[PDB]
């Protein structure tokens, strides 16, 4: 639709939104990984004992 | 105040000739770059003179 310089504004907006959302998702993934790893360590201990 | 309104449909628009018509003192576009107009398909248009 648009010319590169004008498009760049919308490009910036959308990339900002998308990167912010996905890094937030990654943070939530990190937290879930931490909790599940704790669960797995407990489960391995229960196994071995 | 009594601005006329007109509807156009069921045809093909050649914006290149109009754009090349330098007689227009102001030829500006908001949602589109003036060049791209000759490569899109549209539901309909409104012209107010």
């Amino acid at each position: 639709r648009l010319d590169p310089p004008e498009a760049e504004v919308q490009i910036d907006r959308l990339i900002t939104g998308r990167l912010q959302s996905l890094q937030t998702y990654v943070t939530q993934q990190l937290i879930r990984a931490a909790e599940i790893r704790a669960s797995a360590n407990l489960a391995a201990t229960k196994m071995s004992e | 105040y009594a601005w006329n309104r007109k509807r156009i449909s069921n045809c093909v628009a050649d914006y290149s000739v109009l754009y090349n018509s330098a007689s227009f003192s102001t030829f500006k576009c908001y949602g589109v770059s003036p060049t791209k107009l000759n490569d899109l398909c549209f539901t309909n248009v409104y012209a107010d003179s």
